[PDB]
């Protein structure tokens, strides 16, 4: 009688309970809670994103173009991803994403894909997908005592 | 920033259907999907360009200069 | 500066595994969908069993459907939705609901022998770029061939190679010397 | 100190070293326009026309194998079987 | 334990035996024990093994534990790359450690890479003590614009009058 | 940077030839003909009208590397049976094919209404 | 007429469902591969900015103006820039257009493509039009005005094809089937259960005759009856895209055989 | 010092990586903007005049240009700024300075390189685009993939620099390394999926596709195979095509679980004179397998040929990849509804016997075992029923996969994979550990605080019931990530600590080489080996044999071996040799047939003290059963004929084949006896290969068959001795130190930990054992 | 010029093992009790089920490439439906009193038993093998 | 002190803004200077 493709929980012998959680998924902080379905990856694996996520190319700040720091990558069509999380909403991430929905083939093709590299389509790079803007910003002075 | 000219899949046309998209979806109070099929999108990959997009544009107009 | 996709660049999914473009094929060359779909992207299914990485294979479904559906889908972790769920609704699209695709080659117009997984899945554009790391130092008149480097020389016993790439710039001088006392006290 | 020609204990054939060094000498000097010993039947990479004399044994240099205790061999290319 | 042994018939049979493992070390007495075969007695302290059975036994021990490192693993290596490495701790007589035990050589030439930006005091015991470089390292003859006797540079090479 | 211009997959640079023939040595009555400036489109195509010859032999085509446009074909006939006419035919063979092809649709097309 | 047989279904301004029947795969891939990459078009390929004050970045509006697809009709009747025998541009191989637009309203002031101006001489052929097909007549949405900022281009269409940039594309999917009951057996079915269960019927498994249960495998048939669909971005009618695609194939054999000849 | 250092490093380059299916195995691409920055200093000469001239005009922007013209004087004419660039006439004798053009010998290298195969040399393919290319079966031996890696290219600057690069260094003589005397280098990832779909009975090709695979193989003969099938359709078989890649001459036998010579499962392999004759081709055949195809093509035609094998493989298998395809999707990580079921009840019947064990420890029924506590061992019962439960668990979904399954076609091609990888995504995930134990308290007496106090259960302890594919508890989560940042942290440590004993055993061994007199010594002088490897022999010149004469019962060691020419039922019967019935009853031979049979029995007793095991299998050089095989094809051999061999032909051949089996020459006593033992294990083999009755009864080899055998034997082993000057100390440190770089994880002290311990002589163990018996 | 063997056979057995286009036929002789096979045959192109009777001639005749038509036209050595092409990798096992030999066809195997094919069959390679009704 | 990361460090560094989440991340990192 119980849905066979649901994970399986344990059983709730409890008359004791103080306090009850206001939802298990905050136990992750912001870089984890931007992984879809953390919980069905391997464990390293979800550290390893956290580490990533933070040299992805989105949109910093909405005023980047009145900010003048040393580096800035900015994503020329940003979208929301379409597999998202219920965290996400309080980070902004719709509002601020980085990267886009690909649309991905997993395949042995033509061969130049082996050993973790990929066949990007050129068609899609031409109609502008994954450009980016990048600004380097250069300062400088004059004299000290003398 | 905008929406984009085209998809980048198939190349359709999809920069002329931003603002019918989001009439549809104030004015007539459709959802989503049925909005996106009735601009045409049939094909996924161009219905995740208009159903995907973030128009920050509107955001950067706000700053005076 | 504007910086366009090239051969070298980082992308990764969410999952903890980036990778380079390899290449780039234009359309006609890709390989392609009955509705005439083409794929942005192409990974390669030897990252995938040894990564244990399940939840990119699902982000995927619940992709589809959603673009299908215009409906936002949930990955959000311990909740009640699953892959029978999300293959029901997937389903009910049309499409054979675990992924699959007939597809025909690019090159060809037949069909493969064998359908694959295709589908919508978030992507993201890494900094550190080729032409950020090219660097090529050549004088005439990493990158380093240090300790390591001249083991592997000396275990290959490639002894002028040693010669050549480890003495400096300093002039081959010529001086005398005593064969009695090793010094170079030879008045010549 | 030298060894008697008849006595030497060491191997007839050539090391891969030898033939690595050896090559690598005579292609310098065919390199810097030194005379050639053969019949170019159309080579011109020096590497490849001193693999060439080599064959035909005619590089006129001698090995010098020197023992951990300071003695040593003679052994001219001539003589070096080579097998590798 | 099951153990690989020869049958009457000639073939090799497997024939369990009972065996003790420790958590402690005292070969020297254990080893007298009556009722136990110190014919195979056994120890991981290749270290008490050298002191009781001696170097070679010292050896064969050492090459037992490096090996079962790499098995371990699964992974395999050719015989003589450890036996090499055994035989260099044992040459001396005792068990020669290879972590860097010297502050000042292993096997050098006071004249490779200058180790302890005071060279200088490398070189004056060198002197105080007659050392004599062999020149056989790589550093010392790029020092001195040479080529390493080694590999390629283990021999001259000279003309020959001899060529008809 | 390294990166070649774009047209350079369809314009012949200097001193390029549209082909290039040579005669296969491993067997008799065979060619290898080089195309440069062209892909799949005509490689898949010449070799499989080529194959509709009962006449020739041997025909394959291949591109060695993604990077080059410029494809190889090989073609292996009868003794007596140029290669080079084989080839000459399965073209005009192509060319008259679709010449066809494209009355049918410009006929097919008149008759919709929309 | 004996040969390849087209068999339209559907027809409009945009899509040409249809059946192509008696022919090699190999050609009705070509075909499907020409209207894909090699079929002239007009785009704009080169943009001088006089004025930018926008919230974009130049580049990046250049971008979008070169994606806006632009009328292609009499494209024959123009010169690729690098055949003519001009100095860079000329109304013999070029169709110059501007962009002036200000942000006057206190509203934001939106940049469509039926804001372009032709500036350079048609001779009467109908080339550079910006294609419309919204039910606004606003086309395609090239940017956004604040009130204050300005935009002042100068752009200039170019003769091009999609080999050397999707934009230059006529074409936008092109919908390809054949054997839709696996009779041919080319592809083997993954499955849980059962194959036919598991895989989803196509439409064109009406326009055939399912395999009967007892028949041993047909090892000779081989693969005719293709089931197309051309959709057409607008820069050309649908029905063009198909019959010059038809035509560049056939002209690319042709500068083949005039290789021979003066070979 | 800074120099001594290695910093300025001229002549180099650095860039991403990328694989490249069209590259040939010793290529390296070189992307045209570095190779017009890396120049060779070339003179001038009549045999290269032009081609420089030539160059010199193109300059230093066009590739195949040059930088510098150096005159007579050593004046260095600049061609990027010089009133004459484009007016210059070179003479012979002076230097130009060119960029690298297609072929010339690079070295290419990976760091952190601690092996000498991740420091090989390339010929150079100037290509468009940035980033390197290399093919993608030269990737284990750098260690290197392409989600970001670098590699340095380094250009030799003189001739005999190049001399020695590609002499030495060329990826070709490294395709079979000393470290582990097998292959370092294999077909690997789509190719081997590929090669696996390709070989199966139900693959069968076209015409059409099968002229274009042919053509595909460089190396071909414009001879189109027979079809396996001429019927109303021609067809050729998946086999028929890949055996065009593999080259005439080539034999190969293995023999799996069930195989027959009608392995009925396609098992095994067989190949003959380069045509496979059965089974599948995966990773046991095309790996980096001791016997397998790479390690014979490379001993029986040599290091270019097998370089060329690489390519050929790949090219024909990626391209019948490209029209076949290959995905995986979450379809191939479902398991049967029912078997899920199974799987369900088969964890429920861990969690009772679980429970039980629980109940008896709180009866205070357990008894302890000797030397361990109630609770170390009641720990110890619930990990073995929790362990027992994942794997049976696991192996209930392994077992329902059908062929089709993708995770599991590409288990069994070899390309990665493992059991415990479908165990975790299908079934249950298991149980989490830190430190050896179960989750602990680290609450007071509770793991959480969602649990009650004192609760051992397994969901409280950390056990994972779930798949990956079902999704993980919230509280399974986190045990899930305390147990995965064990594993990262010391990732990090491992790293960390084998980097350093790297280098340690490398400044240990350095200067020990190898002199003429084959003996093994340091920079002093002081013997280390009185023999390299108590053998003379090279490395990467052995391979596991089988010492015959050591296994089974004695009257299968005589059947095998006995000759007797005096005994009706015991001599040579007179079909297996010519001279066969005038040979019975000869009292002269029988002698001779005598001493070997002694021979043969003496080894077996030697043999069975040397490796009091019974191991039969070790390597040794010159594979003879190889050999034999080659001989047999050689000769067109008849199993039907007798042969025209003597008694004497034979015992008396092998006998002088070993007095020329040399490592050592002097003339001396001591130093013929250091000959008989380094030769010692090898002439058992020997001898128990060429004893009579196998040559006759079981080779059947004819007199020039045999004559033929000995020599090869001969003129292999001599090929098969290690060359002085060879740095066998920094070879032995890399074979140890490299390995020792991939360790990562019954209560003992093992990997990098336990090795520190050894190396540093540590006289405080961690676990000193003894093991009595 | 020649034909070595000819029979014909009792299908005892039609064996696909996870295959679906090959299966592994067992048919006994008519005629000679010792005589037996045992062969891989592709099913797709000449369906095969129990107790069939098959014709099984082998012979060697009517290495250069191979051309397609025209010979269809003429040289029709084919008086039969399935025909194979394959090797003899054959280990006559000289098994107690009866003579076994093998062949490949591209990896498609086949093992005949009997006696008195010592001087009917090959040691070679070359050989077709036919099949009718 | 708040230029430097000087207290008694790396305590003060440079605002990450590479992107909005990496931005947020950094301003909710800890650090522990130095049994398990
Ligand atoms: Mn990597
Ligand atoms: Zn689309
Ligand atoms: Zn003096
Ligand atoms: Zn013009």
């Amino acid at each position: 009688d119980v849905d066979p493709a649901k994970r399986i929980r344990v059983s709730h012998h409890a008359t004791t309970f103080t306090h009850c959680e206001i939802h298990p998924s905050m136990i992750l902080g912001v870089a984890a809670s931007i992984i879809p379905f953390p919980d069905h990856n391997q464990s390293p694996r979800n550290t390893y994103q956290s580490a990533m996520g933070k040299q992805a190319m989105g949109v910093f700040l909405t005023n980047y173009n009145v900010r003048m720091d040393t580096m800035a990558n900015i994503l020329y069509y940003p979208q929301k991803p379409l597999g998202t999380t219920r965290a996400m909403e309080y980070l902004k991430f719709r509002e601020l994403p980085a990267g886009q929905n690909a649309i991905v083939a997993i395949a042995c093709y033509s061969g130049y894909n082996q050993e973790d590299s990929m066949i990007m389509n050129q068609s899609s790079i031409d109609r502008g997908l994954f450009r980016s803007l990048f600004f380097r910003s250069y300062m400088d002075q004059e004299k000290k005592y003398g | 920033m905008i929406v984009p000219v085209r998809c980048f899949s198939c190349g359709k046309v999809v920069g002329d259907k931003w603002e019918s998209y989001l009439n549809l979806l104030q004015e007539d109070e459709l959802d989503e999907g049925t909005a996106l099929s009735r601009l045409g999108l049939k094909r996924y990959c161009c219905r995740r360009m208009i159903l995907t997009h973030v128009d920050l544009i509107e955001k950067f107009l706000r700053y005076n200069p | 500066t504007t910086k366009i996709p090239q051969i070298g660049d980082k992308f990764a999914s969410r999952h903890g595994q980036k990778g380079t473009i390899g290449i780039t094929y234009r359309r006609e060359d890709m390989p392609f969908t009955a509705e005439g779909i083409v794929p942005d992207l192409i990974i390669n299914p030897h990252a995938i069993p040894s990564r244990m990485t399940v939840a990119h294979l699902i982000e995927c479904l619940l992709s589809k459907v959603a673009a299908l559906s215009g409906n936002e889908g949930d990955a959000s972790p311990f909740t009640d939705i699953t892959v029978e769920g999300i293959s029901k609704l997937l389903r009910e699209h049309g499409y054979q609901s675990r992924g699959f695709e007939v597809m025909y080659n690019g090159h060809t117009g037949k069909k493969l022998m064998a359908q694959i997984f295709f589908g919508p899945t978030y992507y993201q554009r890494l900094r550190h770029m080729v032409d950020d790391k090219i660097h090529a130092r050549a004088r005439g008149p990493g990158l380093r061939f240090g300790e390591m480097e001249r083991d592997c020389m000396i275990a290959h016993g490639a002894a002028s190679f040693l010669k050549e790439r480890l003495m400096e710039a300093s002039d081959a001088f010529r001086v005398h010397i005593c064969g009695i006392c090793g010094l170079m006290t030879v008045i010549a | 100190k030298a060894i008697p020609k008849d006595q030497r204990a060491t191997t007839p054939y050539m090391t891969k070293y030898e033939r690595a060094r050896i090559l690598g000498t005579r292609a310098l000097q065919i390199s810097m326009n030194a005379p050639v010993f053969v019949d170019l039947e159309g080579e011109t990479d020096p590497l490849r026309i001193a693999m060439k004399e080599l064959a035909e044994k005619k590089i006129p240099l001698v090995i010098r194998r020197y023992l951990p205790d300071g003695s040593f061999e003679d052994w001219s290319v001539e003589e070096l079987i080579v097998d590798l | 334990y099951d153990r690989k042994v020869p049958s009457p018939t000639g073939e090799y049979v497997k024939e369990p035996e009972w065996v003790l493992e420790t958590d402690g070390v005292n070969l020297s007495e254990v080893m007298t024990v009556p009722g136990i075969d110190p014919t195979r007695i056994y120890t991981n302290s290749f270290i008490d093994i050298m002191e009781v059975l001696g170097i070679e036994a010292g050896r064969a021990a050492l090459y037992k534990e490096v090996y079962n490192v790499i098995a371990s693993d699964g992974s395999y290596v050719n015989y003589r790359h450890m036996a090499l490495l055994v035989d260099v701790m044992t040459t001396q007589g005792g068990l020669t450690s290879v972590t860097r035990h010297g502050f000042n050589r292993s096997n050098t030439g006071a004249l490779m890479r200058c180790s302890f930006e005071e060279t200088v005091e490398i070189l004056f015991e060198a002197g105080a003590s007659a050392e004599l470089d062999d020149c056989r390292g790589v550093s010392e003859n790029v020092i001195l614009g040479q080529m390493a006797p080694i590999g390629t540079g283990a021999f001259d090479v000279m003309i020959d009058e001899e060529s008809l | 940077m390294n990166a070649p211009d774009r047209f350079e997959l369809f314009l012949l640079g200097e001193g390029e030839s549209k082909l290039k023939i040579d005669p296969d040595t491993k067997a008799p009555n065979a060619v290898v003909i080089t195309f440069e400036k062209e892909d799949h489109t005509l490689g898949n195509l010449i070799r499989a009208e080529l194959l509709n010859d009962r006449k020739v032999l041997f025909a394959a085509y291949k591109v060695e590397h993604p990077f080059f446009a410029r494809f190889k074909l090989r073609i292996q006939t009868t003794e007596g049976y140029d290669p080079k006419d084989a080839l000459k035919n399965a073209c005009n063979s192509i060319i008259n094919k679709l010449g066809a092809l494209k009355t049918n649709f410009e006929t097919e097309w008149n008759l919709q209404t929309l | 007429e004996e040969g390849p047989q087209v068999k339209i279904r559907e027809a409009s301004k945009d899509n040409v469902d249809f059946i192509l029947s008696n022919v090699d795969l190999a050609m009705a891939n070509s075909l499907r591969r020409v209207m894909i990459a090699e079929i002239p078009t007009l785009a704009i390929d080169s943009v001088e900015v006089e004025t930018n004050t926008t919230v974009l970045a130049d580049e990046f509006i250049a971008h979008r103006l070169g994606l806006i697809p632009l009328q292609s009709m009499d494209i024959e009747q123009l010169e690729y820039s690098r055949d003519c025998f001009c100095e860079d541009h000329c109304d013999k191989c070029s169709v110059v257009l501007t962009l002036q637009a200000f942000g006057e309203s206190e509203s934001t002031t939106n940049v469509y493509s039926k804001d372009l101006v032709i500036v350079s001489n048609l001779m009467g052929r109908n080339i550079g039009h910006p294609i419309i097909q919204d039910k606004e007549g606003n086309g395609v949405l090239i940017c956004k005005l604040r009130k204050g900022q300005e935009l002042k281009l100068t752009c200039v269409a170019k003769k091009g094809i999609a080999k050397e940039h999707a934009k230059w594309g006529p074409a936008a999917a092109i919908e390809f089937e054949y054997d839709p009951w696996n009779k041919l057996k080319h592809t083997d079915y993954w499955y849980e259960q059962d194959s036919a269960k598991e895989w989803p019927q196509s439409k064109n498994c009406e326009y055939e005759d399912p395999p009967n249960e007892g028949d041993p495998f047909d090892y000779k048939a081989q693969a005719d009856t293709f089931y197309m669909n051309v959709e057409s971005v607008g820069s050309i009618p649908v029905d063009q895209v198909v019959v010059r695609g038809i035509d560049t194939l056939q002209k690319k054999v042709a500068s083949i055989l005039l290789a021979l000849t003066q070979m | 010092r800074g120099n001594l250092m290695g910093k300025r490093v001229d002549f180099s380059a650095r860039t991403v990586i990328s694989g490249d299916p069209n590259l040939e195995l010793d290529q390296v691409g070189v992307p045209k903007s570095i190779a017009k920055t890396l120049t060779y200093p070339e003179v001038v000469t009549p045999y290269n005049i032009d081609r420089l001239t030539q160059l010199v005009r193109n300059g230093p922007n066009e590739h195949p240009g040059a930088k510098y013209v150096i005159r007579d004087s050593g004046d260095r004419i600049d061609l990027r700024y010089s009133k004459r660039a484009g007016d210059i006439q070179l003479q012979y004798g002076w230097k130009v300075e060119r960029h690298i053009m297609d072929n010339d010998p690079v070295l290419f290298n990976r760091q952190p390189s601690l092996h000498k195969m991740s420091m090989m040399a390339h010929r150079v393919k100037v290509i468009p685009y940035s980033t390197f290319r290399l093919n993608l079966s030269v990737t284990s031996p750098y260690n290197a993939d392409f989600d970001g890696d670098e590699m340095n290219l380094h250009v030799p600057q003189s001739e005999e620099t190049r001399a020695e690069l590609s002499q030495l260094c060329a990826v070709p003589l490294q395709i079979v390394s000393p470290q582990s005397n097998k292959p370092c280098m294999g077909i690997v990832q789509d190719t081997l999926c590929g090669i696996r779909k390709l070989t199966l009975r139900d693959t069968f090709i076209e015409l059409d596709q099968v002229l274009n695979m042919l053509y595909w193989v460089p190396d071909w003969d414009g001879v189109i195979p027979t079809p396996a099938i001429i019927k109303p359709k021609p067809l050729w078989s998946g086999k028929q095509i890949l055996s065009v890649a593999i080259p005439n001459g080539i034999h190969l036998q293995r023999f799996d679980e069930g195989t027959t010579l009608l392995s009925p499962k396609d098992n095994g392999m067989l190949i003959i004179d380069g045509q496979i004759i059965f089974g599948v081709v995966e990773k046991k055949t095309v790996g980096s397998s001791n016997g397998g195809l790479i390690h014979v093509v490379t001993r029986e035609k040599g290091p270019q040929v097998c370089a060329k094998l690489f390519g050929n493989i790949q090219k024909v298998v990626n391209f019948w990849l490209l029209h076949n395809g290959f995905s995986t999707g979450i379809g191939d990580t479902i398991a049967d509804g029912p078997t899920m079921r199974e799987i369900t009840e088969t964890i429920a019947e861990a969690k009772k016997k679980v429970l039980d064990v629980t109940k008896e420890a709180q009866a205070n029924l357990l008894t302890a075992k000797h030397g361990m506590t109630l609770r170390e061992s009641f720990e110890d019962n619930v990990v073995r029923f929790l362990n027992e439960a994942r794997d049976k668990a696991g192996r209930l979904a392994e077992v329902n996969l059908k062929d089709l399954n993708n995770v599991k076609q590409m288990v069994m091609a070899g390309s990665k994979g493992s059991f415990i990888n479908i165990a975790q995504m299908s079934a249950c995930v298991g149980q989490q550990s830190v430190e050896g134990k179960r989750i602990a308290f680290g609450f007071v007496d509770r793991t959480l605080p969602h649990f009650s106090k004192d609760d051992y259960s397994p969901e409280s302890k950390g056990f994972v019931e779930n798949s990956y594919l079902r999704g993980l508890t919230p509280q399974e989560f986190f045990f899930h990530a305390m147990g995965g940042r064990e594993g990262l942290i010391d990732t990090a440590v491992k790293t960390a600590e084998t980097g350093y004993i790297q280098r340690r055993l490398v400044k240990a061994l350095e200067d020990i080489m190898v002199h003429y007199d084959n003996t093994t010594r340091n920079s002093l002088g002081n013997v280390i080996q009185f023999i390299y490897g108590e053998d003379g022999m090279d490395a990467a010149h052995i391979e596991k044999q089988s010492l015959d004469t050591i296994g089974g019962s004695d009257a299968a060691f005589e059947k095998r071996y006995r000759v007797d020419l005096l005994n009706t039922d015991h001599t040579l019967d007179p079909s297996l040799l010519e001279s066969g019935s005038e040979i019975l009853g000869d009292l002269k031979l029988q002698v001779l047939l005598d001493e070997e049979y002694k021979q043969l029995v003496k080894d077996r007793k030697f043999l069975r003290e040397v490796f009091v095991d019974g191991e039969a299998n070790w390597p040794l050089p010159v594979n003879i059963r190889r050999i034999i095989q080659n001989a047999q094809q050689t000769f067109h051999i008849d199993h039907t004929k007798p042969s025209d061999l003597t008694i004497k032909d034979i015992v008396l051949g092998v006998k002088d084949l070993q007095e020329n089996l040399l490592v050592l020459r002097g003339k001396n006593e001591i130093i013929q006896n250091a000959q008989r033992d380094a030769v010692t294990l090898f002439c058992c083999l020997l001898r128990s290969r060429l004893a009579t009755r196998r040559v006759l009864q079981e080779y059947r080899l004819t007199k020039q068959a045999f004559d033929w055998v000995l020599s090869n034997i001969e003129a292999q082993f001599l090929r098969s001795v290690v060359h002085p000057g060879e740095m066998v100390g920094v070879l032995a440190a890399q074979s140890i130190g490299e390995p020792a770089t991939q360790m990562t994880l019954k209560k003992v002290t093992s990997g990098v930990p336990r090795l520190k311990e050894i190396l540093n002589v540590a006289k405080n163990m961690k676990t000193p054992s003894l093991t009595v018996y | 010029s020649n034909t070595l063997f000819d029979d014909i056979f009792q299908v005892s057995e039609v064996d696909p093992g996870r295959y679906n286009k090959v299966c592994r036929i067992e048919a006994a002789s008519t005629t000679q009790d010792q005589c037996k096979l045992t062969l891989d045959i592709n099913v797709e192109l000449f369906p095969v089920a129990a107790q069939d009777s098959l014709t099984v001639t082998i012979a060697s005749s009517l290495t250069r490439s191979w051309r397609p038509p025209q010979a269809g036209d003429r040289s029709l050595a084919d008086d039969y439906d399935y025909v194979m092409y394959g090797t003899a990798y054959k280990f006559e096992e000289v098994s107690k009193d009866l003579i076994a030999v093998y062949y490949s066809f591209g990896g498609l195997l086949m093992r005949l038993e009997g006696n008195y094919r010592n001087l009917n069959n090959l040691k070679q390679e070359n050989a077709y093998l036919l099949i009718r009704r | 002190a708040l230029a430097t990361g000087n207290w008694g460090a790396g305590v003060s560094q440079v605002l990450n803004r590479y992107t909005y989440s990496s931005t947020l991340s950094h301003l909710r990192r800890t650090n522990t200077p130095i049994a398990k």
